[PDB]
RNA sequence: CAAGGAACUCUGCAAAUUAACCCCGUAAGUUAGCGAGAAGGGGUGCUUAUGUAAAAGUAAGCCGCAGUGAAGAACGAGGGG
RNA sequence: AGCGAAAUUCCUAGUCGGGUAAAUUCCGUCCCGCUUGAAUGGUGUAACCAUCUCUUGACUGUCUCGGCUAUAGACUCGGUG
RNA sequence: ACCUCGAUGUCGACUCAUCUCAUCCUCGAGCUGAAGCAGGUUCGAAGGGUUCGGCUGUUCGCCGAUUAAAGAGAUACGUGAGUUGGGUUCAAACCGUCGUGAGACAGGUUGGUCCCUAUCUAUUGUGCCCGUAGGAAGAUUGAAGAGUGUUGCUUCUAGUACGAGAGGACCGAAGCGAGGACACCUCUUAUGCUCCAGUUGUAGCGCCAGCUGCACCGCUGGGUAGUAACGUGUCUAUUAGAUAAACGCUGAAAGCAUCUAAGUGUGAAACUAUCUCAAAGAUUAAUCUUCCCAUUUCGCAAGAAAGUAAGAGCCGUCAAAGACGAUGACGUUGAUAGGUUACAGGUGUAAGCAUAGUGAUAUGUUGAGCUGAGUAAUACUAAUUGCUCGAGGACU
């Protein structure tokens, strides 16, 4: 369960080449700017429609 | 192991959530985790229905399920749901609250959402 | 040989008596006349084979090559397209009954899906044997035992392909043959098997005609009450 | 596509029968059971009370104990086995249904019984 | 399941007391151990008294079953103690009595001489 | 955790029946102290009254599937060195 | 002297008697006892041993025969690393 | 005395077992000092299998019982980046001896550790980028694979052929089996830790009732869904061909004779397929069907701005799926989950009241009360007034 040599730095790119975050959605918000993410609140410190949130 | 802590356990969930579902009836609207917040909806949504039938059986079944407050005591707290909570509901088959996805918490990345009243 | 065989679900899993005082396990089984999309003969497709279509659904719930190709057999917008290899008995667009594919009391095999475990370990996954608890065994007790292939300088080193190892298990279809068709019910499109059916609530399950067992049809008993007040 | 698990009932319908007397357990019955000997049915009654009532349905069984030669007889019986003939003798008060403390008591004890 | 030098008891006036399953008769592996099954036995305990000793090998057919067993009938025959019966090399018992109910299902079997003398058979 | 009940294993490693209170009882040998808590067993709640200082205790009734009802509980016998 | 295949004995899988359907384990028996054996003490010795050991009861998931649930880890995710 | 002692984990037990036949059984067959039964010998033959206990550390070995039979040789007499440390090679102490003694005994006893986060190859399931010949949806065939390809007992033909008598068959069929694999959740068990309970004490709910916290999930009695099996169901093929050993026919060698030289066959669980399952990265990137596009005009129109209209990805409801990924249904005209309601299910007549009681208590109100998950209708809440990729045929 040891390793008997190191890791060379092209083949740990390779093992990188994996990492990527996922995508974020794209959501537009109406009565406020900064378009939002869908399933989330609205930029301006509301859901969308309703406003019952701050920034706090 | 050796020690350590138990993390949690079905019965510091249920109470997690009975003091959860205490705060909410002192105030109406509680932001926690997405998925507390919907595991506490359907125990909300019975409590409502149940205390929607004005019994004082069904005052001692939801003496269970509540932490006291000092601002809200449980006579007083039942009381003000009784008064002006249960009537409101009468009409709507199940539903009475809305979940709302927040930003994420800023020290583990939990998808915080608020839960509060509708109709 | 020709194969006759139709689709269905698993609803559940039942027991019903039958004569001489002996009862018999029943898994009950949902069926529908399905629609056949295409017959595909040996002088159109190279080889003889069915494409049935079932699970009807809306046409705004299809796309749009399946309405096409549905309309252009004149057919009704369905979910599931399956091919069952040797059937040669329909045509296009015909409606099938199980009393016309199978008998009362005959012996026929069903494809079903397996209950989906997920990560399984070998253990289960192949009946295996886990060691003792007893007389001092450390951490290990539940463990891969001997592993070894090869030792020294050069005896095998390796792991050969296919090890029975841990992975996927359930999920996927397997065939039970050798088992005895009880009865249809045609008004509500159901049917009546012995025996132990694999698949889920909404799972897949396949009859067809048993290998084994092509025509051989056996008096299957049956028990009524009679007996209210 | 439109569902309902009530087939399992539906096809169980012609196997229900009505005449079953209230009873899980505590309550003294005796079972005449017809068996063929390829001819001359003969009767054999196995009294006793009930311990367990489980299963759903068809899918109901019932646990006869009786008492004979000092051994105890324990048999599952299901409500609509064919060549069964069920009856109430007795029948008492019931503060549980399942009991399996019974299973194991000597004679010289007569059971509670109401009238 | 059942052991290996499983004990169990007599049910018939035959001198013994107690015995011990030495031996699943027929195929080993089987280790299977239900009613109905003749099995291979060491006496592990016989009066004096009576006409036969400890220690001696013979075959026993199984009458009771602690666990029991599902039957094809869907009825579930269950008792509450293993115990067995012996028989003298042959179909024929050697206990003038025998005692405690028995199963009607080892008709083909044989065994039919000692169904008359049980107290009664199910 | 059923059924077995040491059948796994050199090997009851480990788990595991028992204990707490009361009523009993207790073999052989003994260097007279023991052995021995031998072993082996049985009983333990509530209410009513009687109990004395409370009670230990007695009787009557009431329930449970259970009455050291939940926390802590003695493993045992025989032999050789 | 006493005692003895004895932790001391190669012959041995000693002999025999018992256990054991089944005992290179065990208890006593005979004494050529290769080197038992008398203050290196010989012989037994009552009770006891976190002493070695055998047979054995109750009891059991050590075995059939593993599986189930709970958490903790793991897995996934934000941070540290 | 050969690479290797700046280490080549070695005894035994369990587990993975695998391979091979110089095959033990099952099987085909030849021959016999092979009446039958029961045999013996021999060739082929690895498809499959080849028992459990007591003893010694023990594979060795002994014994007992049992099966169609209870094979053998190999892998560091395989297996400690699997377990045990059991005797054997720890210190400790001792027995007998040896040696005047430091200690030793290829004699013995008493006991006496078993460290390790997987970098790479490889392996199991598993997704990701590309691409399969304009772009997607599927339907796939199957080049090439995997699994299985065990076997006995009772009865009938049969006390029959055989044999003489006595004794006792050959085939097939029926039932009974053992074994293991796969699948299952209705019967049965086990779990069933936000289900129903009786439930003691303590501390609280200002007290009673009735509850809460803790005392293992306080204890104990059960148990819905679910999970498993100790529960249930299938399996031990058949067929065609090639055939081994073997048995052949015709037929020459060598006019006979001759299974062989040509030819013509039968024939083994071994082999090919017939059985079960997957499968085109199967670069030979295979085949088919449908769908969508070709929207002025500018380099091969080569994105020129519209870059699919087919659909998919991001997000969510989700669980049948689910390590995470992935599979699948649904996304407001939404029946996807949750909620509500109705039903079931079991737990087991709920509290309160009334009656009776001096009192533990008993009955009626009541099979009542309740229920994580079982069945389904209602949009009641969330699945958004959302975004992105996604085609102008590369060439004929």
């Amino acid at each position: 369960a040891v390793q008997q040599r190191r890791s060379s730095k092209h083949r740990r790119d390779k093992r990188r080449s994996h990492d990527a975050l996922t995508a974020q959605a794209l959501s537009v918000c109406q009565k406020c700017g900064k378009k939002k993410l869908f399933h989330r609140v609205c930029s301006c410190g509301m859901y969308g429609d309703l406003r019952v949130k701050k920034a706090y | 192991s050796y020690i350590n802590k138990p993390g949690k356990t079905s019965a510091w969930r249920v109470m997690t959530v009975r003091q959860q579902v205490s705060a909410v009836l002192a105030y109406g609207k509680i932001e926690t985790t997405l998925k507390k917040a919907k595991n506490t909806q359907k125990r909300l949504d019975k409590l409502i229905t149940l205390a929607k039938v004005d019994n004082f059986n069904n005052r001692r079944q939801v003496k269970k399920w509540l932490l006291n407050t000092n601002l809200f005591d449980v006579d007083q707290l039942m009381d003000h749901l009784f008064s002006k909570v249960a009537p409101k509901y009468e009409k709507t088959p199940g539903g009475y609250s809305r979940v709302l996805k927040l930003g994420p918490r800023r020290g583990d990345a939990t998808e915080m959402a608020i839960l509060q009243l509708t109709d | 040989m020709e194969i006759r065989g139709i689709f269905g679900v698993k609803v559940g899993m039942s027991q019903v008596f039958t004569t001489n005082n002996e009862r018999l396990p029943i898994t009950v089984i949902y069926c529908e006349p399905n629609q056949v999309a295409g017959v595909k003969t040996e002088a159109k497709d190279k080889y003889s084979a069915t494409l049935l279509s079932f699970d009807t659904v809306e046409n705004k719930k299809l796309n749009k090559p399946q309405q096409g190709f549905f309309e252009k057999n004149n057919l009704k917008p369905t979910k599931h397209l399956q091919e069952i290899r040797n059937m040669t008995g329909f045509e296009m667009g015909q409606q099938i009954t199980p009393q016309n594919l199978f008998q009362v009391g005959e012996y026929v095999d069903v494809s079903a899906i397996s209950k989906g475990r997920g990560f399984t370990g070998a253990i289960k996954r192949w009946n295996f044997k886990i060691g003792p608890l007893g007389h001092g065994a450390g951490y290990p007790h539940r463990f891969q035992g001997s592993v070894q292939a090869g030792r020294g300088g050069a005896s095998a080193q390796r792991v050969f392909k296919g090890k029975k190892m841990s992975g996927h298990y359930g999920h996927e279809k397997v065939t039970v043959q050798n088992l005895r068709i009880v009865g249809f019910d045609e008004a509500n499109m159901l049917v009546l098997v012995s025996g132990a059916i694999a698949g889920p609530e909404g799972g897949v399950v396949l009859i067809r005609t048993a290998k084994k067992k092509p025509g051989v049809v056996k008096p299957i008993e049956l028990a009524v009450q009679t007996e209210k007040a | 596509k439109i569902n309902k698990q009530a087939l399992i009932d539906l096809v169980e319908q012609k196997q229900l029968k009505a005449y079953v007397p209230e009873f899980s357990a505590g309550d003294e019955v005796n079972v005449a059971i017809k068996l063929k000997e390829k001819e001359k049915v003969r009767i054999q009654n196995f009294t006793g009370t009930v311990l367990r009532r489980r299963g759903k349905g068809i899918s109901e069984t019932f646990i006869v104990r009786k008492t004979t030669d000092g051994i105890p007889i324990e048999k599952n019986f299901q409500i609509h086995n064919p060549n069964i003939s069920i009856e109430l003798k007795r029948r008492g008060k019931v503060r549980r249904a399942y009991i399996s403390y019974m299973r194991e008591r000597s004679g010289k004890a007569a059971k509670i019984k109401e009238r | 399941m059942v052991s290996f030098m499983t004990r169990l008891n007599v049910a018939d006036n035959t001198g013994a007391k107690q015995v011990g399953i030495i031996k699943v008769l027929g195929s080993t592996r089987k280790r299977y151990a239900f009613l109905g099954d003749v099995v291979v036995v060491s006496v592990k305990d016989a009066i004096p008294s009576g006409m036969v000793k400890k220690g001696q090998v013979l075959r026993a057919v199984i009458v009771r079953t602690k666990k029991g067993q599902q039957r094809k009938d869907g009825t579930h025959l269950k008792f509450d103690d293993n115990a067995c019966v012996l028989i003298k090399e042959d179909k024929s018992p050697r206990g003038t009595r025998i005692f405690g109910p028995v199963a009607r299902e080892l008709r083909e079997r044989g065994y039919n001489k000692i169904l008359s003398l049980a107290v009664e058979v199910v």
